[PDB]
């Protein structure tokens, strides 16, 4: 519940059939159809997994749904594979080098999944006894199948008796680790006695043998892995986020171990995705440093946005398209999105009627898309709102164009603003 | 109580029932449409479905926007946060920029804990077991479950106790004349001190005896607080352990600072998802206010287009009074009150307008009432001239030192004579800018 | 509505040992010692409810 | 439907403050009433020192007329 | 050494007990006896209402110093005559 | 106002276990004795006080604020580097209203953290 409704709450995936046509509407998304092309291509070459270090920029004009793409393309992945978004802007620190800022997003992005078996067993509380003076100990157990009895190692009577578990109660232990977890008590294990105690619930008995073996996996990523081993207690600095400059060894050493496990099965890499955003925001030091950021094998594929054209290099002088130096720009590939069409802007604002859950009328969707398309559509997806909380306060429901045309006037727009401005441009200062 | 602030006077946005602006209502007048479009954004508020929309006024100097914000604020009422800012606050020498208008963001959503709780309170009376030979084998000399007399100053009582508690009150100092926190659900149990009864007679009593609980015994009622998920993160994120070496290890270094992972940030969304969904919590997401928005750097608004679109963002508001100035950081880039097109594109705005004379005899009266102070009518006209030369803070500022000066000459009311040897005494900008040319 | 002008009586709860003293009021007696009378109507039963249900 | 009396012991916790204070006699002093217009010589159980007091519960003298 | 019966039966239903090992360590095991057995209460005599501070020797609790001084006059008086 | 006790204590007998402190903190008019609790014995014992010295203890806390010794040497006289004090008066216990000023920067940097006192002192909160 903690998220609320955002300007990209109503995407959903891609809306890509299976041959890759988009489709007019799916999932919360229509547009930009050669944009969905290339979007599903990317998307199952991710899939593919099979190269590393390709890269792929975005541009067009402003508001025009790039961040929308790129989050359809987020939750269209899965939440298994790693994924990653940041702002340029973001890198820029008093703690760390820029470059090292660099290195611990991409190890971010990329993440290893450890796979190992586990030996554990599991039943009812049958009885216990213990015989404190050191201590001996007797006890047994039983499932839905059958029952045993075993004895009580002192060690395990220190970990039971500070667990101060209730006998007839349902729990598991693991023999290597000897760590008991109560997974929900039972009826005789609660019935408890005349004494009030305390009330609960049940769970049903175990079932099939004590003994299950069982393989258990997990996942994590390779800066975390780095921050752990690095300081040796490092690791609560994994949330103070203080790590810095961490040195280079770490990183071989970390890499040539890890190469090592996977080979052997014992574990899988997964390609992780990282997105950065306002791209034009990194100055030349970032550029040059990430332009050989991938040819490490570690390398999950890069998605950029940004709108400029022939754009001063952030740090010089120089004019480039979009602002980023040819050299990388030589390394990738692009993709453009053209200005919306004027029914296309009908069934977007519909999509985002249906998302705000407030149904108004016909003239009022004639109006208000010819008002978007002339101003801009971002200016319509802040009036569909505020005209939804003008009309409740009307006490109907029907929103009216006559409505929309109070909130317009209520709210002036950019265009209006600056026309204002000029109205009296001495009204503020520094003009 | 309080020295008169820039804004005390303010107590209210005044708007009619039906969402219409009363001319004049708890210190405000003029700007009927910009009460109206704050009516419908503290509607949106309390609305609570949008998340993540902004607004930013236009106005000339002399910021009044402050008292619209004000004024917004007391119309939310204390039932929901809200937290002021000025943009120099960005410029810290120890997190970078993004990290505070993160923090600032986190800050400004509250959330309420509700969490019940239950207890037996008392003074020990007596105890004793319930001993049984029924147990298999053995010497019978068992204990079915104890017996323990309990006494609050409602009354006095006894509850059936298993036997396992017997050694766990053992680990407690239990003794005959003492009071204890028996927790009914879960059976925790402390040892606050000896019944003050005792302690009555005692001339000399170094101790600190706990007085004799009131009340009936089941009883621990439901625990309520709210907090800003910023303190949250601050308290999760650093444990705290102040015994561990690690503790003194701390407060040998200077305590600072550290830019907060992203990943704690998730996981406290997870956890609070979680008490929420059962009902434990209640989330009451709050609003913020930057001023001199104009004071930021491109960076900050570059990566407050993220912020934005996050989908957890509280709702947020601006204000600026620059014109089409160059964006700083921004060599030459110019652009109304120095925001990015862009930035500019994805919010609201509204405009505020100059004041007419007459509106300034108003807002004046105002003042003299809130301060408190008689005022003859020539008076009223002479500064209402004055403000209409000069600004209306110059204007304003000239109340209380005439007041005194009134006071001085055993008068009570100022008069003409008074306001002009104040006059005379300080300059506006335009006669000030001339003596200095 | 009856008017009985002495039987005036009204609820309170006692100091040390604090509860629902029902319907009850003080009263002179012999040696000049006052003493509680707690009177029995129709709620003598049940007193105790609080909070005026 | 009873009442409490008050209770001045409650408990073995009063040792001292007797001593300092004697307990002021009482005797079974004779009396006249003044309501009595022979003056009948009755007694009364006044503590010795309040001894000669007109009688003070003869003021209710109040008639008809 | 001290013999101690945990034995949770859960017997359907949940039951525990304990065995001590015997009389002596169920006795210090449990041994309470005696309630706290609150003081009475005490004032200075001269003054007739109670004093924080107290003789030292006879543990009057007497109020002012000349209180002191007299209760000590009479101490000493009474020893002298008796 | 802080109502604290002091005196002089003629001796203290060691409570044997037995928290009895024969607190004989004679003034120059009075003196009684009392208990002694055990955080009062180790209090005496590890600030080493000797009998017959002159020492204020707070109500409360009961901390032995350390004072010195008893004018029984000096207006014998035993002269060192130990401070020396005289036998105060009368009443043990006694009322004392105090008053403090600060600006808000001292209660700020105080309740700053563990030990922000000396960052004043130094300066370099
Ligand atoms: N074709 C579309 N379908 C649905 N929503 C869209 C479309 N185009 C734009 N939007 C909405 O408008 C917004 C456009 O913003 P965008 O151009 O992504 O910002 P930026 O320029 O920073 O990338 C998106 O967040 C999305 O919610
Ligand atoms: N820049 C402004 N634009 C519009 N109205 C203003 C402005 N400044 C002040 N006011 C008006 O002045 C009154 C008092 O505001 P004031 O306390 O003077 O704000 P400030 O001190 O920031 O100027 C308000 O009722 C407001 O309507």
């Amino acid at each position: 519940r903690i998220e609320r409704i955002g300007a990209h709450s109503h995407i959903r995936g891609l809306g890509l059939d299976d041959a890759l046509e988009p489709r007019q509407a799916s999932q919360g998304m229509v547009g930009q159809l050669a944009a969905r092309r290339a979007a599903g291509v990317v998307l199952e070459m991710i899939r593919e997994g099979k190269i590393a270090g390709r890269a792929v920029l975005i541009a067009g004009q402003p508001g025009t749904g790039k961040t929308a793409i790129a989050m359809g393309m987020a939750q269209a992945l899965g939440p298994d594979t790693p994924f990653t978004a940041i702002a340029g802007s973001e890198i820029f620190s008093l703690e760390m080098s820029k470059t090292e800022a660099l290195t611990q997003a991409f190890r971010r992005s990329i993440g290893v999944r450890i796979k190992e078996e586990t030996e554990i067993i599991e039943g009812e509380v049958v009885e216990i006894q213990i015989d404190r003076p050191s201590k001996v100990g007797k006890l047994t157990l039983k499932t839905t199948e059958m029952e045993t009895i075993y004895d009580l190692g002192t060690k395990m009577i220190e970990s039971l008796t500070k667990d101060k578990v209730q006998a007839g109660d349902v729990i598991t232990i693991d023999k290597a680790t000897g760590k008991i977890s109560k997974l929900g008590r039972s009826f005789t294990r609660a019935r408890d006695y005349d004494a009030m105690g305390s009330q609960t619930k049940f769970v049903q008995c175990p079932d099939g043998e004590l003994q299950k073996r069982k393989e258990v996996v997990h996942t994590v990523s390779l800066h975390e892995i780095d921050v752990i081993n690095s300081r040796t207690q490092g690791f609560l600095a994994l949330f103070s986020g203080d790590t810095g400059e961490i040195k280079s060894e770490v990183r071989e050493q970390i890499n040539a171990k890890v190469a090592e496990w996977r080979e052997e099965g014992k574990a899988e890499i997964i390609p992780g995705v990282l997105f950065i955003d306002e791209v034009h925001m990194l100055d030349i030091e970032s550029f040059s440093f990430l332009n050989r950021a991938l040819e490490s094998d570690m390398a999950p594929v890069l998605i950029m946005a940004t709108n400029r054209g022939i754009t001063r290099i952030r740090g010089t002088s120089y004019q480039s398209p979009h602002g980023i130096p040819i050299d990388l720009l030589d390394r990738l590939l692009i993709v453009s999105t053209t200005p919306y069409s004027e029914k296309d802007t009908k069934q977007i604002l519909r999509i985002r009627c249906e998302e705000e859950d407030v149904e108004m009328s016909e003239d009022a969707y004639t109006v208000l898309t010819r008002i978007g398309l002339e101003t801009s559509l971002r200016y319509a997806i802040q009036l569909i709102t505020a005209a939804s909380l003008v009309c409740r306060k009307r006490k109907g429901t029907e929103v009216q164009v006559d409505d929309i045309k109070r909130v317009y006037s209520l709210f002036l727009d950019e265009s209006r603003s600056t026309q204002y401005m000029k109205e009296y441009q001495d009204a503020f200062l520094f003009n | 109580t309080q020295r008169i602030a820039s804004h005390s006077h303010v107590k209210g946005l005044g708007l009619d029932e039906s969402g219409l602006a009363k001319q004049a209502a708890s210190g405000l007048v003029g700007q009927e449409n910009a009460r109206e479009a704050c009516g419908v954004i503290v509607e949106l508020i309390k609305s609570k479905k949008m998340a993540g929309r902004a607004v930013l006024l236009a106005g000339p100097p002399g910021t009044g926007k402050t008292a619209l914000a004000l004024a917004i604020a007391q119309e939310l009422g204390s039932k929901v946060p809200f937290c002021p800012m000025v943009g120099s606050e960005v410029y810290s020498t120890e997190i970078k920029k993004t990290e505070v208008l993160m923090e600032n963001f986190r800050r400004a959503i509250g959330l309420r804990i509700k969490e019940t709780k239950e207890v037996y309170e008392g003074e020990v009376t007596e105890l004793t077991p319930c001993e049984t030979e029924n147990p298999m084998g053995g010497y019978g000399k068992t204990i079915s479950h104890v017996i323990i007399g309990l006494k609050t100053a409602k009354g006095t009582k006894q509850l059936k106790l298993d036997p396992s508690i017997f050694e766990s009150l053992q680990k407690e100092r239990v003794e005959a004349g003492d009071v204890i926190y028996i927790e009914a659900n879960s059976g925790a149990v402390k040892r606050q001190g000896r019944c003050d009864t005792y302690a009555t007679e005692f001339d000399l009593e170094a101790e600190e005896y706990v007085p004799l609980p009131k009340g009936d015994v089941h009883k621990k009622k439901e625990i309520i607080q709210d907090v800003t998920l910023h303190d949250l993160d601050v308290a999760n994120a650093r444990p705290q352990g102040g015994q561990d070496i690690l503790s003194m290890m701390g407060q040998l270094m200077k305590p600072k600072k550290t830019e907060i992972t992203d990943k704690l940030r998730g996981e406290i969304n997870k956890v609070v998802n979680k008490y929420i969904d059962q009902g434990i919590a209640e989330l009451v997401p709050g609003v913020l206010f930057v001023d001199e928005v104009h004071m930021l750097d491109i960076e900050c608004f570059t990566y407050l287009h993220r912020a934005l679109e996050s989908s957890i963002a509280p709702i947020v508001i601006f204000a600026s009074n620059r014109g089409n100035c160059v964006i700083r950081g921004t060599e030459d880039i110019t652009s109304p009150h120095g925001i990015p097109l862009d930035l500019l594109d994805r919010v609201m705005i509204i405009r505020t307008m100059l004041y007419t004379p007459q509106e300034m005899k108003q807002i004046i009266k105002i003042r003299a009432q809130t301060e408190g102070i008689n005022i003859s009518e020539e008076a009223l006209n002479h500064l209402g001239e004055i403000g209409t030369k000069t600004t209306l803070r110059y204007s304003v500022q000239l109340l209380t030192p005439a007041n005194l000066l009134a006071k001085i000459n055993g008068k009570d009311s100022i008069e003409k004579e008074h306001v002009e040897e104040i006059s005379e005494l300080f300059y506006d900008a335009k006669s000030s800018a001339k003596i200095l040319a | 509505g009856l008017g009985d002008v002495r039987y005036r009586y009204c609820l309170t709860t006692l100091t040390v040992p604090q509860r629902c003293i029902g319907f009850a009021r003080r009263r002179v007696g012999r040696g000049g010692r006052v003493l509680l009378d707690r009177a029995h109507s129709d709620y003598d039963s049940v007193f105790h409810h609080l909070d005026l249900e | 439907p009873l009442l409490p009396s008050d209770t001045g012991q409650g408990y073995r916790t009063v040792k001292a403050k007797l001593g300092s204070k004697k307990v002021r006699p009482w005797k079974w002093m004779p009396f006249t009433n003044p309501a009595r217009k022979d003056g009948a010589m009755f007694f009364h159980w006044r503590r010795a020192a309040e001894e000669g007091k007109d009688y003070p519960f003869a003021r209710f003298n109040k008639t008809v007329q | 050494g001290p013999i101690i019966t945990y034995h949770s039966v859960t017997v359907r239903c949940s039951r525990t007990f304990i065995t001590f090992s015997d009389d002596a360590t169920f006795e210090e095991w449990f041994p309470q006896g005696r309630p706290p057995k609150v003081p009475v209460r005490e004032v200075c005599p001269v003054t007739h209402r109670p004093a924080l501070y107290r003789d030292p020797v006879t543990d009057i609790p007497y109020a002012t110093a000349r209180a002191f001084k007299i209760i000590r006059e009479a101490y000493k008086k009474y020893i002298t005559a008796h």
